[PDB]
């Protein structure tokens, strides 16, 4: 427990603990986390079924062997085969409002296993939501220039907000679990396809599969060491 | 210097290349263990010191390249404060970091962060963190070296209290 | 190694191997237990030949 | 390669049984009096180094899965270059580090393990 | 005029972000967590629990916030007295009570959350923080309770509802288990452990499995479970189990299963087996049987359902953790990793203040029934919550 | 809390500047630098002064 | 030794396949081929 995780990225902060005794079990959440409040699971497991979903009660393994397992906070209430449909449209619902967004919703494609949450206490952070398409080539990006004036019109104003990102489905809340079926980019560019001898090396875009990028990845750090200038020059400790 | 800095670089693109072809080597189950020692064992083994080789020459490197009257290094020959490992990790390079006396492991289900994709035993992808100080650490490096950090950070304080008890 | 033979790499094999620990376990592909009733001949194509030989 | 058999009746697993007379293998039940003469002779397999498991996981849309990796590698068979790879699926310590390919049009699984014993997977 | 479809960059981050603090601020985890415990959780405790043996509770108000006076009496009371005075920034709860024959009411005093919605200072504005002496930086999310400023920390727990495989040590007799911790958001916060263990170290001679029920005082063949389940033939049972005809080598770990269940052969007896490792010498038999359906209808995985017809479920989720089991004990899968940040769940003001005061209501709806099991024939404790909040 | 008095290192005074620090941004729209430069706050630790005080009194003020 | 593959075969001297399955288990575990107990690995090292 004591130890820093690798999934914790973008949660807790990877700087600040305490000294001695409490050194990794006490942990301060990274400046853009936030943790679910819970949310009533019923019209998920409603709409479900009107999708396809095959109830438990009906399931006959060795007839339809390719099938997706369906749990709702644990519970496995049966049986789709196509998820991939299924999927698509829960996805679309909960980029809109029609599901909350603290709910979260992981496909596992190999392991043929299809789970969601709307229970409280799960912790999860905002990313950019990254789509192809356009038309325009490549996997881009949903917020576009346009969206981030609709921002600062309304800051200095002092009507777009936070939220309407989320309606809109440019932004979406992910927590640990359904982190790992998704593939994030770091920065914007590596989206896009002679340098700088005193730059930092980065590793590029071997990546043309991203689902997400991230806001910003300064966000990993909590309100401490948000506060230390240039902790990237900095030995860990 | 300019100069130095290049041939750090391409220490380290040696490195990397290394790594590279003992990759695909094990990839196609060329590789051979030897005695008890697992072939991803003998993988690892191997990776390590080819990065670590590297993180060393690229930090004599450095070391060559200063000069007399630069301070850090009075400071180093006269014996009165700091070493090579410092030289090397402020101007050359940060190099492995390690959790447990390995390369950083796959905490997501094949993958150390959300940001790689899958199976990837690249240096990057576990843990050796390319630059200096000087020249910043990315992202994924910083996280690496915080995993590190903390494992010294602990590995203190149970030190510490283990010695005083023998102590007694 | 004995005095003599210390710098016989094939001499420290032999070492090695009388005393590394092995069982059949560690030398065992699968085992498998067949209805094969008639101990003068096999009902497995391949072991025609053995039993050829008694 | 055992393969498992039932009671047509009960359902319930059916055992070995020597005819002793004639030196034949039976399956018998042990809640009916139902039995059937045996389709192979082996009739128990214990592998110490197995392959069962490495290909777990390839699915109708594994190419969907973001985090796959992907190469531009050929099949032998749709000559196509559009794969997903993974590693071994079977969770040992002493693994192989051979890759599995998935052609994402033909469905056909390949290695890159040179030395392969492997038809199936 | 600038692409409105335009691609964006890194600066842009920032304005994204700067919108996300405009919102949320920087202690919403805490401020949504008391929101909606004032907002739903609160009503929902009183609605377990409503009715006795009659009298049942219906809606909540809360107030804002006051206080009980030394003389000249109650009182809106802001924060910046209540840290000057050692008082507790505290609202009152009325519930909406019933009688009615089967053989507004105040209830206490809540603590409440700077900047929550019942607060005053969630609506104000800057000139109001200033006439209130607040900070306009102050972003709240902690309480006052004596005069003092007091904070909850988070609390890290495991999630439940989740199955969890584990290897076992060496001189163990079981070499995995896979263990589950049942639970509800509806019904109370009851806690049944379901643990499935192999039984024998690799290669031992018939391995087996068996499960730990709760009261059951011996390890359950797990064929045995299946059967008072309902789920009779070898072949019907390992089908919940081994979702995959060919996979000859988890059936082969499963016949030493079959073996170990093979005396029992209906229901009835699979009930009885159980009840009476779980009744004294002297139970009849009926009895037996259905303190074995009480068991399993209500103890066992009572996350999935805890009422009558829901027996496929369970045995189908019975299976399936016998599956993880076995896909670790054969090297397919690694055993789970007690690390993992997603199945951890952070436990904050709301919940922590509902384990409290649904522990605490419940003796407050106890000494209800005590106005009225010594009634031979509007009278109740309000300070027992009160205080045991605050306390 | 308010401007300081004089440069913490040098002396100079700065406590007769900050008004006119701020006139010279929001009424004749410099940039800060050009601002310093023109209150004759030419070393940098003059500048410091002037150009990271925070004027919380403003704040102080605001109560009753 | 020459023979290609390599086959060990068994046979027993009335219920009797699990005298083999647990005969089997001592093949595989209690049978010391070569070695020393207690001896796992060994490494040459120069
Ligand atoms: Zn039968
Ligand atoms: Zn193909
Ligand atoms: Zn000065």
């Amino acid at each position: 427990p004591r130890q820093l995780h690798n999934t914790h990225w973008g949660l807790v902060c990877p700087a600040e603990t305490p000294e001695g005794q409490a050194c990794g079990l006490v942990k301060n959440l990274s400046l853009m986390s936030c943790i679910s409040v819970g949310t009533d699971p019923m019209p998920i497991i409603t709409f479900l079924s009107e999708w396809g979903m095959e109830p438990l009660e009906d399931y006959v393994p060795h007839q339809s062997p390719d099938a997706t397992r369906v749990f709702v906070n644990g519970v496995w209430h049966g049986v789709h085969r196509n998820p991939a449909r299924l999927m698509e449209t829960l996805r679309t619902l909960r980029r809109k409002g029609d599901i909350n967004p603290e709910v979260s919703m992981i496909r596992d494609i190999r392991e043929k296993e299809l789970k969601i949450f709307t229970d409280a206490g799960r912790v999860y952070r905002p990313l950019f939501i990254v789509e192809d398409d356009e038309s325009l080539g490549h996997k881009e990006l949903k917020v576009r220039k346009g969206h981030i004036a609709k921002l600062m019109a309304t800051e200095y104003q002092d009507e777009y907000t936070w939220s309407s990102l989320l309606n809109e489905g440019l932004v979406e809340y992910i927590d640990a679990e359904e982190e790992e079926s998704i593939l994030i980019a770091m920065q914007p560019e590596d989206l896009e396809p002679d340098v700088d001898p005193a730059k930092r090396i980065r590793v590029s875009h071997h990546a043309t599969t991203f689902t997400h990028c991230e806001i910003h990845p300064s966000m990993i750090l909590g309100v401490a060491a948000s506060i230390i200038p240039f902790p990237d020059h900095n030995q860990s400790p | 210097d300019g100069p130095t800095m290049r041939e750090i670089t391409e220490t380290i693109a040696e490195a990397k290349k290394k790594v590279l072809d003992v990759t695909k080597e094990a990839q196609a189950n060329l590789l051979t263990a030897k005695h008890g020692m697992t072939l991803r064992e003998s993988f690892e083994d191997n990776v390590v010191r080819f990065l670590n080789e590297a993180r060393d020459k690229a930090g004599r490197l450095a070391e060559v390249n200063l000069k007399d009257l630069n301070n850090v290094k009075q400071m180093v020959m006269a014996g009165s404060k700091g070493s090579f490992i410092n030289i090397a990790q402020m101007s050359a390079c940060v190099g492995q970091q390690s959790v447990e006396g390995k390369r950083i492991a796959f905490g997501f289900v094949d993958r150390t962060l959300p940001h790689f994709s899958k199976d990837d035993y690249s240096p990057e992808s576990k843990g050796f963190v390319e630059n200096s100080y000087l020249r910043g650490l990315t992202p994924q490096e910083f996280f690496f070296h915080a995993m590190g950090g903390r494992e010294g950070l602990i590995d203190t304080a149970v030190k510490t209290a283990e010695t005083g008890y023998i102590q007694r | 190694l004995e005095p003599g033979h210390a710098a016989d790499q094939e001499q420290a094999k032999l070492i090695r191997s009388a005393i590394e620990h092995t069982t059949l376990k560690s030398v065992t592909i699968a085992s498998e237990i067949y209805y094969d009733p008639d101990p003068r001949s096999t009902v497995i194509p391949e072991d025609e030949e053995i039993i050829q030989l008694h | 390669m055992t393969t498992f058999r039932f009671c047509r009746d009960c359902n319930n697993m059916l055992y070995p049984r020597e005819d002793k007379e004639n030196n034949r293998l039976l399956f018998e039940c042990r809640t009916c009096s139902y039995v059937e003469e045996a389709g192979s002779p082996l009739v128990y397999r214990h592998e110490l180094i197995t392959n069962i498991g490495e290909t777990a996981g390839v699915v109708q849309d594994i190419g969907s899965d973001p985090t796959l990796p992907r190469s531009d590698r050929e099949c032998p068979k749709c000559h196509s270059r559009e794969n997903v790879f993974f590693q071994s699926q079977q969770r040992r310590k002493d693994t192989s580090m051979v890759l599995f390919f998935v052609c994402l049009s033909c469905s056909h699984i390949f290695t890159s393990d040179q030395k392969n014993k492997r038809t199936q997977f | 005029f600038e692409d409105e479809s335009a691609p964006i960059t890194a600066e842009d981050s920032w304005a994204v972000i700067s919108a996300f603090f405009r919102e949320k601020g920087l202690v919403s985890q805490q401020l949504d967590s008391f929101n909606q415990f004032v907002d739903y959780t609160l009503q929902d405790i009183i609605c377990e629990d409503s009715t006795l043996i009659e009298i049942s509770f219906g809606k909540i108000y809360v107030t804002k916030p006051m206080v009980n006076e030394s003389d000249g009496v109650t009182h809106a009371l802001y924060p910046q007295e209540a840290r000057l005075r050692n008082l507790t920034y505290s609202s009152g709860l009325f519930v909406d009570v019933k009688k009615r024959t089967y053989e507004k009411v105040f209830i206490g005093r809540l603590p409440i959350m700077l900047r929550s919605k019942n607060c005053y200072l969630s609506e104000a504005t800057e000139s109001d923080l200033y006439k209130l002496k607040e900070c306009p930086f102050d972003m709240g999310g902690y309480f006052i309770i004596n005069g003092s400023e007091k904070v909850l920390i988070a609390q890290e727990r495991s999630a439940g509802n989740i199955v969890q495989v584990f290897k076992k040590a060496a001189p163990s007799p079981i070499s995995h288990v896979a263990e589950i911790r049942s639970a509800l958001e509806k019904g109370s916060r009851f806690i049944s452990t379901l643990q499935v263990k192999l039984y024998g170290r690799e290669g031992s001679s018939a391995r087996t499995i068996k499960a730990t029920l709760p009261y059951i005082k011996q390890d359950i063949p797990i064929v045995i479970i299946f059967r008072a389940l309902g789920i009779i033939p070898d072949g019907e049972i390992l089908e919940h189990i081994c979702y995959d005809v060919n996979d000859w080598q988890m059936l082969e770990m499963l016949k030493p299963c079959v073996e170990d269940g093979f005396v029992i052969q209906d229901r009835e007896t699979a009930l009885d087996f159980i009840g009476r490792r779980g009744t004294a010498l002297g139970i009849k038999k009926e009895k037996r049987i259905q303190y074995a359906k009480d068991i399993l209808q209500k103890e066992f995985l009572p996350h999935i359902t805890q009422l009558e017809g829901f027996e496929s479920r369970k045995a189908f989720f019975l299976g399936y953790m016998i599956n993880r089991l076995l896909l670790c004990a054969l090297d397919r899968k690694d055993q789970d990793d007690r690390d993992h940040f997603g199945k951890k769940r952070l436990d904050l003001a709301g919940p922590l203040l509902a384990q409290l005061f649904k522990t605490l209501f419940k003796k407050l709806t106890k000494d209800i029934f005590r106005y009225m099991q010594r009634t031979v024939e509007l009278a109740i404790n309000a300070k027992t919550i009160t205080s045991g909040l605050k306390y | 809390m308010i401007v300081p008095v004089r440069c913490f290192s040098c002396g100079k005074v700065v406590g007769d500047k900050w008004e006119s620090y701020l006139n010279l941004l929001q009424e004749d729209e410099l940039d800060e630098g050009t601002a310093l430069s023109r209150l004759g706050l030419k070393r940098y630790c003059c500048r410091r002064m002037i150009l990271t005080h925070v004027d919380l009194i403003e704040k102080f003020l605001r109560y009753n | 030794d020459n023979d290609e593959k390599l086959i060990i075969r068994c046979r027993v001297v009335a219920e009797e396949d699990h005298m083999l399955k647990k005969i089997e288990n001592t093949m595989l575990e209690n049978i010391t081929l070569r070695g020393v107990e207690n001896i796992e690995r060994v490494v040459m090292m120069k």
